[PDB]
RNA sequence: UAAGGUGAUAUGAACCGUUAUAACCGGCGAUUUCCGAAUGGGGAAACCCAGUGUGUUUCGACACACUAUCAUUAACUGAAUCCAUAGGUUAAUGAGGCGAACCGGGGGAACUGAAACAUCUAAGUACCCCGAGGAAAAGAAAUCAACCGAGAUUCCCCCAGUAGCGGCGAGCGAACGGGGAGGAGCCCAGAGCCUGAAUCAGUGUGUGUGUUAGUGGAAGCGUCUGGAAAGGCGCGCGAUACAGGGUGACAGCCCCGUACACAAAAAUGCACAUGCUGUGAGCUCGAUGAGUAGGGCGGGACACGUGGUAUCCUGUCUGAAUAUGGGGGGACCAUCCUCCAAGGCUAAAUACUCCUGACUGACCGAUAGUGAACCAGUACCGUGAGGGAAAGGCGAAAAGAAC
RNA sequence: AGGACCGAACCGACUAAUGUCGAAAAAUUAGCGGAUGACUUGUGGCUGGGGGUGAAAGGCCAAUCAAACCGGGAGAUAGCU
RNA sequence: UGAAGGUGUACUGUGAGGUAUGCUGGAGGUAUCAGAAGUGCGAAUGCUGACAUAAGUAACGAUAAAGCGGGUGAAAAGCCCGCUCGCCGGAAGACCAAGGGUUCCUGUCCAACGUUAAUCGGGGCAGGGUGAGUCGACCCCUAAGGCGAGGCCGAAAGGCGUAGUCGAUGGGAAACAGGUUAAUAUUCCUGUACUUGGUGUUACUGCGAAGGGGGGACGGAGAAGGCUAUGUUGGCCGGGCG
RNA sequence: UACGGUGCUGAAGCAACAAAUGCCCUGCUUCCAGGAAAAGCCUCUAAGCAUCAGGUAACAUCAAAUCGUACCCCAAACCG
């Protein structure tokens, strides 16, 4: 039961990129998701002999844990909690505080 | 004679360079086979697999080489070729 | 495709088997060897398949 | 095995203690000998491994009543 | 010059084998302690 | 359960999935090579050689099953011999082996202490061997008391380092009795009327539970410092949840949990209605365990070393009375009292932890703690039994340094 | 014919020197003894610790021997350092 | 707005010590008064790790011996090739068994390994390489001996041993010459052969053992003859004319 | 000619002498210390079988599985 999931638009709660927003792209096993446009590393991508060797620096986007990132209200206007309830047969999530349906 | 066993024998063909030099001068095949497969099995394989005119089959069991990869030593698996001669009706 | 191959006669679940291994399985395994083969999936898939079959026919 | 095959008298262990009280470990056999009783239920010679009580005991009871205990407990003979 | 230690895979089967331990109870305790120590080789074989 | 997956070093490649037959996790299934009790014969374990009976086969050959030993049971077929008996086949059915400690039995040291040493001690300890079971063993008085009465065994606390034993040295050491834990009894050595009934155990099913998957699960914000806030500062709010853990520094309120409320298609540990192949309640007449009790000889066990030594056990040689009888009450005798041997079966309290969970430490923190935080019973050493190491930490994130 | 003679292989080990943290935990160099026999040697057996084996030195039994080795009793015991 | 730890400095107590602070460090520390100790190390020929000393000393492993030119390389006494020289030749050559277990061959790489350097290597890393009716093993048979159904014996464990069954170091069927790979060849290839089985076909006929007999089937030494491997010398054939 | 070699031919291809510790010889002579076993092999019959199955011969035919095979092997590869 996952609160922050694939296509779920986040906000960060700690780190240098605090109050930035976006996209998570694949939340990860270990317990950490990558999200769009917020943890830009600048790599030494080295340029190896076999496909493409490009041989440049590259501003990947870096791993954040879970709990660093809430799930954007768009409403409110702020990072907010996730529930989970059974409407209907299936089981869904939801907002504390304004008890809506993502 | 011994069907839907006789697809398991064989594994793959063998690129070598006395493989290649076995191919045209000799009018042979080398190939992997499995750790059982008799002369007769591989024989009867290529009969019905490739389909072709086996003269006759000469085996061996090739020992795996201890290798290395940093500090557990390793030893490969102990695999074994068949070199299939062939009739004059040949092709692969 | 279990459930599917379940309702399936026994003299012809056979023919599945017999078509599973004699190409597919070995066609495959002898092609990934030369190197003409890209794609690698289909070698598990297939023994799967097989797996699949020769447990639905031990019906006794 | 020194064991007699009517009462069951097998070697037991004990000392053999001398004048100045040296105690030095033996053992104490029973009287066994192989005997032939005349079995006159089934007419015919029963060889037995028994000790001198055994004897005995087959003269106070008969031979067929001990060869019913001994074939009850599972043995040969 | 003529050492202790003159090896024959024969001589070593038959006198330390799995089963020539197999065959004696004492040679089978032997076996009970190297599996209870937990040992890789069990036996020279 | 579920939006992510195809275990790890560990990439990458190629592909699954995304409202659900991807993955995952549980219950029952299937598959389960070869060695290993190994079990068709052998054997330098992981190899070699069959036999037999079924199916197939296109000459070539295949496939599947079975065939170990012993212990009972059954049919048998059966020698020296008249009938047999030994035997030999066949087939049921059981066993075989492994395992940490705990338990009962069969054997059983020495160092050591005695300031030497031989009785004695260490000690029925170590060790070896056999049979176990979830516990085991013991167990319903031929008990032990003292003219009072106790009422099977077991275990704990006293009695008591007492009485005793003892080269009366070193040392060993009770019981009676009292307080507790736990409590429970039966069956055989058989004849009337009357009858299967109360007891063990089927097998059930069928409820209640538990166990092996799980679901929900409360309420925080703003500034300041910093690489990063959970921190400081100031105001909120949930608390049957402030156990605990993670998160870029110390988080009740970011995340996983926690209290709490809830779960099972299924296979199991349980907990009583209860149809019942199957098994005698009651009731009286009695019977009431012989090479035994006891004795001599030799050993052993009793706290008790043969001592004045009761009692128990027996290797050996002997031998009653058998309820008008017999046993014990610590030499022995006589009176009183008390029990009824020579056949069995019995839960609980009790011992242990290889192993599965949870939880806790005035336990350790990498020369410690297991030998082993790490691919350790590994490397290495030894013919072998066997011995046996060293070796943890970049960072918040590989952003692991393109050029 | 020969436990005959001389003498290589093979088996041995009398003398000397070197070596003695060696090239080597017993060797090397130069000479030395036996060399058809009580010879020598390969392969495989058997004998087990108060036990073996010994043309007998208390020799040998895996570089260990007037009682092997490994584990255990076991932290034996030590009026001694 | 910088803990412990490390490292300095300055005060301070009669001592074990204590206090404050600079730098390093980058996260824990802990008053007071009580409580509990794996509570204090210089010695134990203490135990583990690290590092000195002797010392840039001895040594570099047979006194069979090198030399030079060219190649390759960042570099050449050592590697490759060439020409001399030397050494072994009942071996220091060539095949095996045992024992090792990839050390074989090719390509590449010199950190460590190599008692020096190393382009070389039995080193690292890839890939390649072992082809059998006839060779050996397995298989039929046995010695020494081992195991051993029942059996005899033994407190238990187990000891001995019979019918059997294992156990070679022994007995039992058959292939050679030439060519070939970087690395296998009596195994691949060419040319010639052979040996045991099954299942036929056929003419012909007594076959048939857990049994009998024969053979297998055997010592030392010696001597002699006949041979051959093999050599030597002629002839013959091709080259040579210093 | 890749200075690696690849791929064509290719003459004589005999005689004497010497000679083993090899082979005939598992033999012969001799001596005593008097020198494995068991199968394969050959042969004879019992229990049986009697046109049979079984033998014998000859033209076939099908087969001859499995494992080892590199390399060192008086040594830098084994034991030290
Ligand atoms: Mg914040
Ligand atoms: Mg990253
Ligand atoms: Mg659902
Ligand atoms: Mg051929
Ligand atoms: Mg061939
Ligand atoms: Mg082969
Ligand atoms: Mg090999
Ligand atoms: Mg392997
Ligand atoms: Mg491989
Ligand atoms: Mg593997
Ligand atoms: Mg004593
Ligand atoms: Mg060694
Ligand atoms: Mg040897
Ligand atoms: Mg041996
Ligand atoms: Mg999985
Ligand atoms: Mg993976
Ligand atoms: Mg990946
Ligand atoms: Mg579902
Ligand atoms: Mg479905
Ligand atoms: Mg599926
Ligand atoms: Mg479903
Ligand atoms: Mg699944
Ligand atoms: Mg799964
Ligand atoms: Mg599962
Ligand atoms: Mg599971
Ligand atoms: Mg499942
Ligand atoms: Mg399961
Ligand atoms: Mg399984
Ligand atoms: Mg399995
Ligand atoms: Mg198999
Ligand atoms: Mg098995
Ligand atoms: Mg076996
Ligand atoms: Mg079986
Ligand atoms: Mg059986
Ligand atoms: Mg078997
Ligand atoms: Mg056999
Ligand atoms: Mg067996
Ligand atoms: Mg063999
Ligand atoms: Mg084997
Ligand atoms: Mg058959
Ligand atoms: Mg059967
Ligand atoms: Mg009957
Ligand atoms: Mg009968
Ligand atoms: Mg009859
Ligand atoms: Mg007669
Ligand atoms: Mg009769
Ligand atoms: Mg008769
Ligand atoms: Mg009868
Ligand atoms: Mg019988
Ligand atoms: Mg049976
Ligand atoms: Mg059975
Ligand atoms: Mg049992
Ligand atoms: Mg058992
Ligand atoms: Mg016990
Ligand atoms: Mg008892
Ligand atoms: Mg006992
Ligand atoms: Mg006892
Ligand atoms: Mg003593
Ligand atoms: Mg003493
Ligand atoms: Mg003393
Ligand atoms: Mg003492
Ligand atoms: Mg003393
Ligand atoms: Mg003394
Ligand atoms: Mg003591
Ligand atoms: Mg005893
Ligand atoms: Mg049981
Ligand atoms: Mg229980
Ligand atoms: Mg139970
Ligand atoms: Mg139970
Ligand atoms: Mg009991
Ligand atoms: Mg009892
Ligand atoms: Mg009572
Ligand atoms: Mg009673
Ligand atoms: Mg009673
Ligand atoms: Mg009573
Ligand atoms: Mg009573
Ligand atoms: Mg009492
Ligand atoms: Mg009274
Ligand atoms: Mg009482
Ligand atoms: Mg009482
Ligand atoms: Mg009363
Ligand atoms: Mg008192
Ligand atoms: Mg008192
Ligand atoms: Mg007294
Ligand atoms: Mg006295
Ligand atoms: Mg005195
Ligand atoms: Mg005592
Ligand atoms: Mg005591
Ligand atoms: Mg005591
Ligand atoms: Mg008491
Ligand atoms: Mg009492
Ligand atoms: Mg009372
Ligand atoms: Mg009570
Ligand atoms: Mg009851
Ligand atoms: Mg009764
Ligand atoms: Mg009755
Ligand atoms: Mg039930
Ligand atoms: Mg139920
Ligand atoms: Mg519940
Ligand atoms: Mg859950
Ligand atoms: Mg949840
Ligand atoms: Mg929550
Ligand atoms: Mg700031
Ligand atoms: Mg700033
Ligand atoms: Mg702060
Ligand atoms: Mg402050
Ligand atoms: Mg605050
Ligand atoms: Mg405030
Ligand atoms: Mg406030
Ligand atoms: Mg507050
Ligand atoms: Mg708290
Ligand atoms: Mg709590
Ligand atoms: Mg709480
Ligand atoms: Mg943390
Ligand atoms: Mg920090
Ligand atoms: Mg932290
Ligand atoms: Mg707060
Ligand atoms: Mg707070
Ligand atoms: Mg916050
Ligand atoms: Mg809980
Ligand atoms: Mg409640
Ligand atoms: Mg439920
Ligand atoms: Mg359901
Ligand atoms: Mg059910
Ligand atoms: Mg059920
Ligand atoms: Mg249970
Ligand atoms: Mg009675
Ligand atoms: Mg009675
Ligand atoms: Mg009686
Ligand atoms: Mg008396
Ligand atoms: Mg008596
Ligand atoms: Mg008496
Ligand atoms: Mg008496
Ligand atoms: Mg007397
Ligand atoms: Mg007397
Ligand atoms: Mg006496
Ligand atoms: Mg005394
Ligand atoms: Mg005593
Ligand atoms: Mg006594
Ligand atoms: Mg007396
Ligand atoms: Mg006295
Ligand atoms: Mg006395
Ligand atoms: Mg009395
Ligand atoms: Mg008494
Ligand atoms: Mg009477
Ligand atoms: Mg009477
Ligand atoms: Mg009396
Ligand atoms: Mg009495
Ligand atoms: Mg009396
Ligand atoms: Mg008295
Ligand atoms: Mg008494
Ligand atoms: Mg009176
Ligand atoms: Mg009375
Ligand atoms: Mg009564
Ligand atoms: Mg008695
Ligand atoms: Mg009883
Ligand atoms: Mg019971
Ligand atoms: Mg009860
Ligand atoms: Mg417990
Ligand atoms: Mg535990
Ligand atoms: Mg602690
Ligand atoms: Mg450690
Ligand atoms: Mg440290
Ligand atoms: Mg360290
Ligand atoms: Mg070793
Ligand atoms: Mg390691
Ligand atoms: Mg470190
Ligand atoms: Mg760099
Ligand atoms: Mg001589
Ligand atoms: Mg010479
Ligand atoms: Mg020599
Ligand atoms: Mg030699
Ligand atoms: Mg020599
Ligand atoms: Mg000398
Ligand atoms: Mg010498
Ligand atoms: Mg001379
Ligand atoms: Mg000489
Ligand atoms: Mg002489
Ligand atoms: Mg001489
Ligand atoms: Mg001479
Ligand atoms: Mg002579
Ligand atoms: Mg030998
Ligand atoms: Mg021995
Ligand atoms: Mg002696
Ligand atoms: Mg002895
Ligand atoms: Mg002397
Ligand atoms: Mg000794
Ligand atoms: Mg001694
Ligand atoms: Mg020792
Ligand atoms: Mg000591
Ligand atoms: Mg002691
Ligand atoms: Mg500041
Ligand atoms: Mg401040
Ligand atoms: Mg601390
Ligand atoms: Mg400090
Ligand atoms: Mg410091
Ligand atoms: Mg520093
Ligand atoms: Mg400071
Ligand atoms: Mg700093
Ligand atoms: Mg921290
Ligand atoms: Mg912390
Ligand atoms: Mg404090
Ligand atoms: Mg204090
Ligand atoms: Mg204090
Ligand atoms: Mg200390
Ligand atoms: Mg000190
Ligand atoms: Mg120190
Ligand atoms: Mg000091
Ligand atoms: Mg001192
Ligand atoms: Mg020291
Ligand atoms: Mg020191
Ligand atoms: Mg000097
Ligand atoms: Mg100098
Ligand atoms: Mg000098
Ligand atoms: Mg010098
Ligand atoms: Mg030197
Ligand atoms: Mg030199
Ligand atoms: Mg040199
Ligand atoms: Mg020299
Ligand atoms: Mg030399
Ligand atoms: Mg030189
Ligand atoms: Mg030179
Ligand atoms: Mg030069
Ligand atoms: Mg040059
Ligand atoms: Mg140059
Ligand atoms: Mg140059
Ligand atoms: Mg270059
Ligand atoms: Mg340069
Ligand atoms: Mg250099
Ligand atoms: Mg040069
Ligand atoms: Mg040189
Ligand atoms: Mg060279
Ligand atoms: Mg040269
Ligand atoms: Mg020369
Ligand atoms: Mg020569
Ligand atoms: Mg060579
Ligand atoms: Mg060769
Ligand atoms: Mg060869
Ligand atoms: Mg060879
Ligand atoms: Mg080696
Ligand atoms: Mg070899
Ligand atoms: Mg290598
Ligand atoms: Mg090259
Ligand atoms: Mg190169
Ligand atoms: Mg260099
Ligand atoms: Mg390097
Ligand atoms: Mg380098
Ligand atoms: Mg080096
Ligand atoms: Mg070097
Ligand atoms: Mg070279
Ligand atoms: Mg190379
Ligand atoms: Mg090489
Ligand atoms: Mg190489
Ligand atoms: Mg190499
Ligand atoms: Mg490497
Ligand atoms: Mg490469
Ligand atoms: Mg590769
Ligand atoms: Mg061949
Ligand atoms: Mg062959
Ligand atoms: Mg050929
Ligand atoms: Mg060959
Ligand atoms: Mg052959
Ligand atoms: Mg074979
Ligand atoms: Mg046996
Ligand atoms: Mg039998
Ligand atoms: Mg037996
Ligand atoms: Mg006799
Ligand atoms: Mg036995
Ligand atoms: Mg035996
Ligand atoms: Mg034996
Ligand atoms: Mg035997
Ligand atoms: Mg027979
Ligand atoms: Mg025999
Ligand atoms: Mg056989
Ligand atoms: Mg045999
Ligand atoms: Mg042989
Ligand atoms: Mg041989
Ligand atoms: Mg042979
Ligand atoms: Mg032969
Ligand atoms: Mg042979
Ligand atoms: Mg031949
Ligand atoms: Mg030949
Ligand atoms: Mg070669
Ligand atoms: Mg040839
Ligand atoms: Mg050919
Ligand atoms: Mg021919
Ligand atoms: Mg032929
Ligand atoms: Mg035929
Ligand atoms: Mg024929
Ligand atoms: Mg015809
Ligand atoms: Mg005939
Ligand atoms: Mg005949
Ligand atoms: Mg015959
Ligand atoms: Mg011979
Ligand atoms: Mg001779
Ligand atoms: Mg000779
Ligand atoms: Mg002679
Ligand atoms: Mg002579
Ligand atoms: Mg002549
Ligand atoms: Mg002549
Ligand atoms: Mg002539
Ligand atoms: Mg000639
Ligand atoms: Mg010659
Ligand atoms: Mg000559
Ligand atoms: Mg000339
Ligand atoms: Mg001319
Ligand atoms: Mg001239
Ligand atoms: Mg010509
Ligand atoms: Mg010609
Ligand atoms: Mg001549
Ligand atoms: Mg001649
Ligand atoms: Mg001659
Ligand atoms: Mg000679
Ligand atoms: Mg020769
Ligand atoms: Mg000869
Ligand atoms: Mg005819
Ligand atoms: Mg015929
Ligand atoms: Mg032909
Ligand atoms: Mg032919
Ligand atoms: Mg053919
Ligand atoms: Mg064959
Ligand atoms: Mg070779
Ligand atoms: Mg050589
Ligand atoms: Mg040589
Ligand atoms: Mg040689
Ligand atoms: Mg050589
Ligand atoms: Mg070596
Ligand atoms: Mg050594």
């Amino acid at each position: 039961a996952a609160k922050i999931r694939r296509d779920d638009e986040v906000i960060v709660l700690t780190g240098k990129d605090k109050g930035k927003r976006g996209k998570v792209k694949n939340v990860l096993s270990s317990g950490k998701v990558i999200v769009e446009g917020i943890n830009l590393v600048k790599k030494h991508q080295k340029p190896v002999p076999a496909l493409n060797q490009p041989g440049g620096i590259v501003e990947k986007e870096a791993a954040i844990q879970v709990s660093n990132v809430a799930i954007f209200n768009a409403a409110t206007g702020k990072a907010d909690r996730v529930g989970f309830r059974f409407e209907d047969g299936k089981k869904v999530r939801f907002f504390k505080s304004n008890s809506e349906t993502i | 004679i011994r069907e839907e066993r006789l697809l398991k024998v064989l594994r793959a063909p063998h690129v070598s360079e006395k493989a290649s030099t076995a191919m045209e001068k000799s009018n042979t095949i080398v190939l992997k086979v499995a750790k059982d497969a008799t002369k007769a099995e591989i024989k009867a394989a290529v009969q019905k697999l490739f389909e072709v005119e086996v003269e006759v089959v000469n085996t061996l069991v090739v020992k795996g080489k201890v290798k290395r990869h940093g500090q557990r030593i390793g030893r490969r698996s102990d695999w074994k070729k068949a070199y299939v001669t062939l009739k004059e009706g040949q092709n692969l | 495709m279990k459930a599917k191959e379940l309702r399936e006669k026994s003299v012809e679940e056979l023919n599945t088997e017999l078509l599973n291994l004699l190409r597919e399985q070995f066609n495959l395994r002898m092609q990934a060897a030369s190197g003409q083969l890209q794609q690698s999936h289909l070698l598990k898939q297939v023994r799967r398949d097989v797996a699949r079959v020769k447990t639905l026919l031990n019906e006794k | 095995s020194r064991v007699c095959q009517v009462t069951g008298k097998r070697p037991v262990t004990g000392n053999n203690r001398s004048h100045a009280l040296n105690a030095t470990k033996r053992r104490f056999l029973p009287n066994l000998h192989s005997h032939r009783f005349w079995v006159e239920s089934e007419k015919r010679f029963v060889t037995l491994r028994v000790s001198a009580k055994g004897m005995r005991v087959i003269d106070k009871k008969g031979i067929d009543t001990v060869l019913a205990e001994l074939r009850a407990r599972g043995e040969k003979y | 010059m003529k050492r202790t230690f003159q090896p024959s895979v024969l001589k070593r089967n038959r006198s330390h084998g799995f089963r020539a331990r197999m065959a004696t109870k004492n040679g089978r305790q032997v076996l009970a302690r190297r599996r209870a120590k937990g040992r890789a080789r069990l036996t020279v074989s």
